[PDB]
């Protein structure tokens, strides 16, 4: 451990191990900050339909969504899977966060 | 007076202080004391806990109580939440009696 010593390593692959595969896929993220560090509520601006109206608020946290299909799956990984197979559904996922580094 | 719980023994208070540090001494020896130093300060969280004790409400009164509701009309900005521009503010003062006993 320590700032010389590497957090974790890039994993990126696919591997159809029989009935399962898995599917392995890392990404470079950089995250600014929302709102200057501070919760605003925002809403409808004074007023367009009655059925755009809406009340929320802005949080400065940020999150992220892997939920599409590629960022899993590439065009050939697709392929095979879509060909070869009748039905496919998850069965269990690991999420990993490494290599942060904080710019000024 | 103001209200709590008077306590003989209180949580001790904690200070905090950057240590001084000198900046530039000139080379020749003088037994004056520093004037001058790096302008600094420090920063990082602060997390406290405290472990609270009940007392579980034990009553046989028929007809409901009295207790605390923020109202549900609609109002631009929600009480006890952050405006548009981030300013959070609490709206009124809230008291702790509600619940009754018999006397």
């Amino acid at each position: 451990d320590g700032v010389g010593n590497s957090s974790g390593n890039w994993h990126c692959d696919s591997t159809w191990m029989g009935d399962r595969v898995i599917t392995t896929s890392t990404r470079t993220w950089a995250l600014p900050t929302y709102n200057n560090h501070l919760y605003k509520q925002i809403s409808s601006q004074s007023g367009a339909s009655n059925d755009n109206h809406y009340f929320g608020y802005s949080t400065p946290w940020g999150y992220f969504d892997f939920n599409r299909f590629h960022c899993h799956f590439s065009p050939r990984d697709w392929q095979r899977l879509i060909n070869n197979n009748w039905g496919f559904r998850p069965k269990r996922l690991s999420f990993k966060l490494f290599n942060i580094q904080v710019k000024e | 007076l103001m209200g709590g719980f008077g306590l003989k023994h209180p949580p001790p208070q904690i200070l905090i202080k950057n240590t001084p540090v000198p900046a530039n001494p000139s080379t020749t020896f003088s037994a004056a004391k520093f004037a001058s130093f790096i302008t600094q300060y420090s920063t990082g969280q602060v997390s406290v806990e405290i472990e609270w004790e009940l007392q579980k409400e034990n009553s046989k009164r028929w007809n409901p109580e009295i207790q605390y509701t923020s109202n549900y009309n609609k109002s631009v900005n929600v009480d006890f939440t952050v405006d548009t521009n981030g300013v959070y503010s609490e709206p009124r003062p809230i008291g702790t009696r509600y619940l009754t006993r018999n006397l």
